[PDB]
């Protein structure tokens, strides 16, 4: 057969697809928020110098 | 010869479940007399065997055919052992893009 | 052997697939945090000099 020790592995690898997709999504979100923080901290630094 | 013939009626998804890889199958063709070397090696052969992957699958009355599904990490042991138990190394899988080639070529040769 | 113990090894393998997926996702998150920090610091350093 092919339904013993495989279909359970099929569900396992579908869960693997889901988990790796989660990790990818966290990669993109971390990158995006990294750039956002980089752009906003410099903005605050700028709003300091005009007041200076 | 029944060992060199390119089979086109036993390869199927139901025995070649080509999907997200977990296993590694292989076809076997052994004479009838040596059937004890494989039958009595039902599960002492090695680890990582697949249930119903050694039971009766197909018999040609001269060779016996199965689908030896071993996992995708411990292929080394059975690959090494295949050279001392007379296993045919013809790596076949469910791939119509090659199955159709032989039939089309034979018919075209006859027609030409 | 008996079909049950090979089934126990099968269970070990369903556990293995998910364990490996979780491990790789964890490593992905770790390197995600590292790139978070480094990328955020880069533009911060650059602009702290440009605005100066």
């Amino acid at each position: 057969s092919q339904k013993n020790g495989i279909a359970t592995l099929l569900q396992a690898e579908k869960e693997a697809h889901e988990i790796v997709s989660k990790a990818r999504k966290y990669r993109q979100d971390k990158l995006k928020q990294a750039k956002t923080d980089a752009a906003k901290e410099i903005d605050s630094y700028k709003i300091q110098k005009d007041k200076e | 010869d029944l060992s060199v013939r390119s089979l086109h009626d036993i390869v199927k998804p139901e025995d070649f479940v080509l999907n997200s890889e977990h296993l590694t199958t292989v076809l076997v063709a052994v004479p009838k007399s040596l059937k004890s070397d494989f039958e009595k090696s039902y599960e002492t052969l090695s680890k990582n065997v697949v249930p119903a992957s050694a039971s009766v699958i197909a018999e040609d009355a001269e060779y016996v055919l199965f689908n030896v599904h071993l996992f995708k990490k411990n292929v080394q042991e059975f690959t090494t052992a295949a050279r001392e138990k007379k296993f045919i190394p013809r790596e076949f899988n469910y791939s119509e893009e090659l199955i159709d080639q032989l039939k089309k070529e034979h018919d075209s040769a006859a027609s030409l | 052997l008996t079909p049950n113990q090979v089934n126990d090894e099968l269970n070990k393998m369903q556990a293995f697939i998910r364990k490996e997926a979780e491990e790789k996702a964890k490593e992905i998150q770790l390197k995600a945090d590292q790139e978070y920090e480094i990328e955020k610091t880069n533009i911060v350093r650059n602009e702290t000099n440009n605005i100066d």
